[PDB]
């Protein structure tokens, strides 16, 4: 009778086996979840990471210019699959040697092995709200044709305030659709992370002030509502341009 | 037969309804039954034996709770909605609802995968199902024609039938599936497929009854232990426990009427007997300090596990293992010492060494308060007319004769000599064992027989050293007998 | 299979050989060692005196 | 708007947009343990809806989970896993390629229905002799 099994399929044929055809090209993978991701994440989770990737340099000719996040309390997952999953997903030469994966891998473990999550400020400390330090990020991005621009107080010493909120408010922009979002959040707890892992790397995790360069690089107290030429930092611009880079 | 091609019905099998379940069971059962060019292979396959044991599971776990499945009235079983969300919610503000809550007015755990095994309550154990072969006829008188057949020979028109055949179908297809590599896929790691072979093991014999027709449990037991035949690896994890299953399994078989308990079978009927000593030599094996070792302790005579063993223990009634001793002891003689030739031995010869293998094997594991001998008017030992017969046919298959007669007189000698040190031992017998001992037609080989042997062969160093230590033995039991 | 494994089991204490025979050469030779600094040592500081 | 002719390996027909199934759970327990804030079956089922409307959109072609982590995200590894288990159970890139057959016909076909034995529900080929009208009948 009919035919469906795998995308529309062929159940008519000269009556033979065919293991799950069902790739778009190398894609089928469920085996080996099941025991595993139950015993494993039944438990309590924690921080995320954010991960940056660049491998077009003059040394190797790729597109590799994307961002993305990880948990570091994850064991489930082969990170070359997911790695080689992701480059077939961009279509490149099926040859993943000169589409050499072991060269990303190895910068995503580094990348990695470079964090503690938020420090004690959550692993012990809990300030309502955090304390102070409130760093004046500076977000830019470029999407599709255009770059957007943007400094804010954000504080550092919170946990209770997560990113993707700023990410979805922000997005009441034009429309700010969807691909922007993820990398501002990204950039955010990039950019967050560092200055504490800096800070990390000395001891003012729990108490105040600090030791040099945590001194320019603050918010202050303000006691009063701002002039109208510095916030004049805050706002946002969308401009359209040819790229040069 | 035909059409019938796709390997990825796994995902409706996965799914949870009746409907899929049959389409594919029976599809895939009729599949894996023809070998012209029919097999399956291994790719991304391992999906379908998960599956497969989650299935079996799950079912046979609500069976025995008593319950049928594929029909209810929840549906889609949790939370649907399309509350105040658009990706990112339950951070403070959740609690200011609370406050929303307090004015308008005017955590969990998860279970895993499959269900717990044993221990569970309804099941409590309760000696039935220690019966032989015989209940073959049985099965006969149940699937005698009577006013009252109660054999549905139709479908389900009540579900209990229903889950007993789909248990049925899925152990025929998982034997179909286990003849070729890719036993290693099934080699012991297939968690699921273990879990599953454990629990069902643990109702087919601890049976409150739910299963219909006995040949089911024939069938269950059949194509069970022939599954058990190609696995040459590890078993046995929660073992005690399995390890007694197994081996009431393989007791099965073989007609029971101290002294041997066992009628040897006349060798014109069964083949699974057979299996059965297969595997207590293949799946025992491994002297890994796990198998024979939890054999060991079934020498004696979470933690509510332990309780069960010894439930059982009692509830088999001294000693148990000598009935396993009386089991090894068939299949082997009376028919081919008494047959007009020793070529149709060759056949059931090539079956017969593992048999030995496993006997004395089991020996290194006697070496405490027991009263044992297996040497009482019930075998004698045509062990050495045998051995006899396998050397005229040397000087007049193959591969494997050479060990069997050289095993045979080992397994005579150790027998004999740790029979007597452990009476000795206890020493609650008269010295008469040895003039007992000494009473043995079916014993130490004649010295002219051995002289005779010394000259004509010369191919035989190591059987001739055998032999030789033997009657050594003998001249020792003889000379210090007195 | 009972010959490899049993044949395997000889080694598991073969190399256990292997390493206690490893282990008391080693100890012995540091042992022979210390004698010779000890000794050293000592017409070192007598000679300086 | 709707421009196109989506089907789906039926067994997946216990799936809704608008509903969660005990099957998914306890293939994707992570999300209702209730122990992680930042997860919840509601954050689960926006990404589900959201994952499927875009491949159901223009499923002729097929969609990678990287399009939706550069889309929306809170985790790449919880996205992936859902994502692939989505594309085993086909709800995603099912129709990915297209297939065509001439199917030339036989005896049996769809616009045949006539009278013959049946294993159906009852039925009676024979009706009544003489005699049966000699009942006061209702």
């Amino acid at each position: 009778n009919g035919y469906s099994g795998y995308g529309n399929g062929i159940t008519n044929t000269t009556t033979r086996v065919i293991p799950q055809v069902e790739v778009g090209n190398r894609k089928h993978y469920l085996e080996d979840k099941l025991k595993v991701y139950k015993q494993a994440m039944n438990e309590t989770s924690e921080q995320l990471v954010p991960i940056r990737l660049e491998f077009d340099q003059d040394r190797d000719r790729f597109f590799l210019r994307d961002t993305l996040l990880w948990n570091k309390n994850d064991k489930l997952i082969k990170i070359e699959d997911f790695v080689d999953d992701m480059l077939r997903d961009y279509r490149f030469e099926d040859a993943t040697r000169e589409q050499h994966i072991d060269t990303i891998c190895q910068s995503i473990q580094e990348q990695i092995q470079e964090f503690q999550g938020n420090p004690y400020i959550e692993l012990n400390q809990d300030r309502l709200g955090g304390d102070d330090l409130r760093i004046r990020i500076k977000l830019d991005i470029v999407v599709g044709q255009n770059q957007l621009i943007d400094q804010f107080e954000w504080d550092i010493s919170n946990s209770d305030n997560c990113p993707e909120e700023f990410a979805e408010s922000m997005c009441q922009e034009l429309e700010l659709p969807g691909e922007f979002v993820t990398a501002i959040a990204h950039s955010i707890r990039e950019q967050v992370h560092m200055y504490h892992k800096s800070l990390a790397l000395l001891g003012y995790n729990f108490d105040g002030s600090a030791r040099s360069r945590m001194l320019p690089t603050i918010t202050l107290d303000d006691v009063y509502r701002p002039a109208a030429e510095s916030k004049i930092f805050t706002p946002n611009l969308l401009q359209i341009s040819a790229a040069e880079l | 037969e035909l059409g019938a091609i796709n390997l990825h019905a796994l995902s409706m099998s996965l799914q949870s309804k009746n409907l899929g379940e049959i389409n594919t069971a029976l599809n895939t059962l009729l599949v894996t039954s023809a070998d012209s060019n029919l097999k399956i292979s291994l790719v991304k396959y391992p999906e379908l034996l998960d599956s497969l044991a989650i299935l079996g599971m799950n079912l046979l776990s609500n069976l025995s709770q008593n319950v049928v499945p594929y029909h209810r009235n929840t549906s889609d079983y949790y939370y649907e909605d399309a509350g105040s969300n658009q990706y990112y919610v339950t951070q403070h503000d959740k609690m200011v609802d609370k406050i929303f809550e307090k004015v308008n007015n005017n955590v969990k755990q998860w279970d895993l995968l499959p269900e717990p095994i044993r221990f569970l309550p309804n099941q409590f154990p309760l000696k039935i199902h220690r019966t032989p072969y015989l209940t073959s006829l049985k099965k006969i008188k149940d699937e005698i024609d009577d006013p009252f057949t109660k054999i549905n020979t139709r479908g389900a028109e009540d579900p209990k039938v229903l889950i007993n055949d789909q248990l049925s179908t899925i152990s025929m297809i998982l034997r179909n599936i286990s003849f070729s590599d890719n036993n290693s896929r099934i080699m012991s790691r297939n968690f699921y497929l273990k879990r599953f072979i454990s629990d069902l093991l643990w109702l087919v014999l601890i049976h409150p009854e739910n299963f219909t027709c006995n040949r089911k449990i024939l069938n269950f037991k059949k194509d069970l232990v022939i599954v058990l035949s190609n696995i040459s690896h590890l078993l046995e994890i929660a073992s005690s426990i399995d390890c007694l299953l197994i081996l009431i399994l393989v007791i099965s078989f073989g007609q029971p009427k101290e002294s041997l308990t066992f009628n040897e079978f006349q060798l014109q009927w069964g083949k699974y007997q057979t299996f059965g000593v297969d595997i207590l030599a293949k799946l025992f094996s491994l002297e890994k300090p796990n198998l024979n070792y939890f054999k060991s302790i079934l020498l004696n005579k979470n933690h509510k596990d332990k309780k069960l063993l010894r439930r059982l223990l009692n509830l088999y009634n001294h000693n148990l293992l000598n009935d396993v001793v009386s089991f090894l002891f068939s299949a082997i003689p009376l028919q081919q010492v008494l047959s007009q030739s020793a070529d149709p031995s060759l056949l059931i010869d090539q079956f017969s060494p593992v048999i030995s293998q496993s006997l004395t094997s089991i020996l290194v594991i006697v070496q405490l308060p027991f009263v044992w001998l297996s040497s009482e008017e019930n075998i004698g030992s045509g062990l050495l007319k045998l051995s006899e017969i396998i050397l005229n046919i040397n000087n007049s298959y193959s591969k494997v004769l050479l060990p069997s007669i050289n095993i045979s007189c080992v397994q005579l000698i150790k027998c004999l000599v740790e029979k007597s040190i452990c009476f000795e031992n206890c020493l609650n017998n008269d010295p008469e064992i040895l003039k007992k001992i000494a009473s043995i037609p079916n014993l130490f080989p004649t010295d002219l027989e051995i002289f005779q042997l010394f000259t004509n062969p010369s191919v035989d160093i190591q059987i001739i050293n055998q032999y030789q230590l033997l009657y050594n033995l003998k001249n020792d039991i003889l000379t210090n007998l007195e | 299979l009972y010959k490899n494994h049993e044949l395997l089991k000889l080694e598991r204490k073969k190399t256990e050989a292997v390493a206690r025979l490893k282990s008391m050469n080693k100890s012995a030779i540091n042992q022979y060692n210390r004698r010779q600094d000890k000794k050293n040592k000592r017409l070192k500081f007598g000679h300086r005196l | 708007p709707q421009a196109h002719e989506i089907v789906i390996p039926s067994y997946s027909k216990w799936f809704n947009l608008e509903k969660i199934h005990s099957i998914e759970v306890q293939s994707l327990p992570e999300f209702f343990t209730n122990r992680i804030p930042s997860k919840t079956p509601e954050v689960y089922m926006r990404y589900r809806n959201f994952m499927v409307n875009s491949y159901r959109l223009n499923p002729n072609e097929y969609f990678s989970v990287t399009t939706a982590r550069r889309n929306v995200s809170g985790d790449a590894a919880a996205l992936f896993r859902l994502h692939k288990f989505l594309t085993k159970w086909g709800l995603i890139n099912y129709q990915v390629d297209s297939k065509l057959l001439p199917k030339n016909i036989e005896p049996p076909l769809t616009s045949q229905y006539s009278t013959r034995h049946d294993a159906p529900r009852g039925l009676f080929p024979f009706e009544s002799y003489k005699p049966s009208v000699q009942l006061p009948d209702m």
